[PDB]
């Protein structure tokens, strides 16, 4: 029932011709709101969701300043840590930060996130207490003293108490109907015959919001883990996800199969059987 | 660090044979971010390919999605071609209405 | 939209 806001940030230097320096993505939950970007150091921003029509134009105004002043932050940033690394110039680099602060139904605030990576692997993450910091390595260790010398999550606390919270409590009511929902999913069993002459068993799970899913395949008295195919949970385009997970058997034994079905949007697990 | 995309071809809605619907190309767990992805159908390149904008999961690696128009036949082949820098050729993924 | 120069 708890509901996060979340922004996505990558930082490229000597990016592609026309590729972005600078981009993030902002969510509510599963559903993005919006793009920002700065290519060539010009700024744009798209809304992506159905509410951001009901924002003022100073929300843009004051957007596409943060998206300025960040992405010459970020690109300073990347300067920074090619030098502390002992890096050589000419190749491109890719710095990356998660932010997101978290609520639950009485809309109170249960927690918040602030974690960057340096080309795509952990450098710096601040810890639940939102007071302090954990490093990976002697670099990262360094921004962790400077961090803490400074204070500077005590402005982060800030962001969070701030702006963070009025948009997740803006964006939660203008939007209540996409957000303030769960889809269940909607579930079936098919069967495809093989050359061999065993037989696929494919659960489905489809139309489903938020994405979280989980599906099982059991056989009367025996263990499938190791025997079982699942596909990475994927979007099929307009606001819901599908899945599905599949096992081979032998011919004339498919009852012995049940696929579970578990989902936010369900009181007690799906359980299904061919046919 | 180099990571290489995994792809996935599927419709949005379960085919039934002349019935419009969408069909989906995703690409996740890619790093670093720069990547090449086309759609074709019988061979031909299709020009209206839609593309998500990328973002990325709790393991830094990205994700985009992209999307076309189309209507399943029982004689019509549609394919997604993909290419990252961790790739030395392009990879080619046909849909499979079964999947 | 918050940003923390780490050096
Ligand atoms: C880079 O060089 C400095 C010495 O100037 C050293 O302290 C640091 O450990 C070096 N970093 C790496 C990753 O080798
Ligand atoms: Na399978
Ligand atoms: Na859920
Ligand atoms: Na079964």
């Amino acid at each position: 029932g708890s509901h996060s806001l979340r922004y996505f940030h990558t930082a490229v230097s000597r990016p592609g011709r026309g590729e972005p320096q600078y981009i993030s993505v902002g969510y509510v939950d599963d559903v993005q709101f919006q793009r920002c970007d700065s290519i060539e150091e010009i700024p744009r921003m798209e809304p992506r969701a159905p509410w951001m029509e009901k924002e003022r134009p100073e929300y843009w105004k004051e957007l596409k300043l943060k998206v300025k002043n960040i992405a010459q932050s970020a690109r300073a940033n990347l300067r920074t840590l090619l030098r502390y690394y002992n890096q050589s110039e000419g190749g491109s680099h890719i710095l990356q930060w998660m932010v997101s602060c978290e609520v639950g139904p009485d809309m109170r605030l249960l927690g918040a996130h602030y974690q960057a990576a340096y080309d795509g692997s952990d450098y710096i993450t601040l810890n639940e207490d939102l007071s302090s910091w954990t490093a990976v390595d002697m670099v990262s260790q360094i921004t962790k003293s400077r961090l803490e010398s400074a204070g500077t999550a005590e402005y982060f606390r800030a962001y969070v108490e701030g702006e963070c919270l009025e948009l997740l409590h803006r964006f939660l009511r203008n939007g209540k109907e996409i957000l303030q929902r769960a889809d269940p999913p909607k579930a079936h069993v098919a069967h495809h015959p093989r050359p061999k002459g065993d037989v696929t068993l494919r659960c489905w799970a489809l139309g489903f919001y938020p994405a979280d899913i989980t599906l099982t395949w059991q056989k009367d008295e025996e263990d499938l883990t190791q025997d079982m195919e699942l596909v990475e949970t994927r979007p099929s385009g307009d606001g819901t996800f599908q899945k599905w997970a599949a096992v081979v058997v032998p011919s004339g034994e498919e009852q012995r199969y049940t696929c579970y079905v578990h989902h936010e949007g369900l009181t007690e697990p799906l359980a299904l059987k061919w046919r | 660090i180099q990571k290489t995309p995994q792809i996935q071809v599927y419709s949005r809605h379960p085919p039934e044979n002349g019935k419009p619907n969408i069909l989906n190309c995703y690409v996740t767990q890619f790093h670093p971010p720069h990547i090449e992805i086309q759609m074709l159908k019988n061979g031909k390149k299709i020009p209206k390919v839609e593309m998500s904008d990328m973002s990325f999961s709790k393991d830094w690696s990205f994700y985009i999605l992209a999307h076309t128009e189309f209507t399943p036949t029982e004689t019509d082949t549609y394919a997604c071609r993909v290419k990252h820098d961790s790739m030395a050729e392009p990879k080619t993924v046909y849909w499979d209405r079964d999947m | 939209m918050f940003f923390i120069n780490t050096l």
